[PDB]
C-alpha cells in the first residue's frame, strides 16, 4: 500500500485491477520541523515557601 | 433563470475532526469505515455537478 500512489489507490479501493479514472486517496501535509517554544523572559521563583 | 449546479466542496475526515493528531485519529478509527462513507458521498455530488 506504501509502494506507490498507484498501489495506494489499490490500498484505498480494497481491489487489484482499478479502472480509467481519477481516484482522491489521501490527505498530505509538509511535515512541521524545528519545533520552537516561546515564554515571557522572567526568572522570579513563586513564593510557595 | 434557474441553477443547474453547486459548488463542488469536498471535505476531509480526519482533517476536520482531529487534524495533525495521531491520537485523535487512532481514537477516530474505532468507530470505523464513517468517513470513508462521508467522503464518497461528497464525491458522488461532486461529480453529479
Ligand atoms: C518550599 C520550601 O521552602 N521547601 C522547603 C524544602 O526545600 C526543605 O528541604 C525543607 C526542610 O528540609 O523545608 C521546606
Amino acid at each position: 500500500c506504501a509502494l506507490d500512489p498507484l498501489s495506494e489507490t489499490k490500498c484505498t479501493l480494497k481491489s487489484f485491477t482499478v479502472e480509467k479514472g481519477i481516484y482522491q486517496t489521501s490527505n498530505f501535509r509538509v511535515q512541521p520541523t524545528e519545533s520552537i517554544v516561546r515564554f515571557p523572559n522572567i526568572t522570579n521563583l513563586c513564593p510557595f515557601g | 433563470i434557474l441553477p443547474v449546479s453547486m459548488t463542488k466542496t469536498s471535505v476531509d475526515c480526519t482533517m476536520y475532526i482531529c487534524g495533525d493528531s495521531t491520537e485523535c485519529s487512532n481514537l477516530l478509527l474505532q468507530y470505523g469505515s464513517f468517513c470513508t462513507q462521508l467522503n464518497r458521498a461528497l464525491t458522488g455530488i461532486a461529480v453529479e455537478q
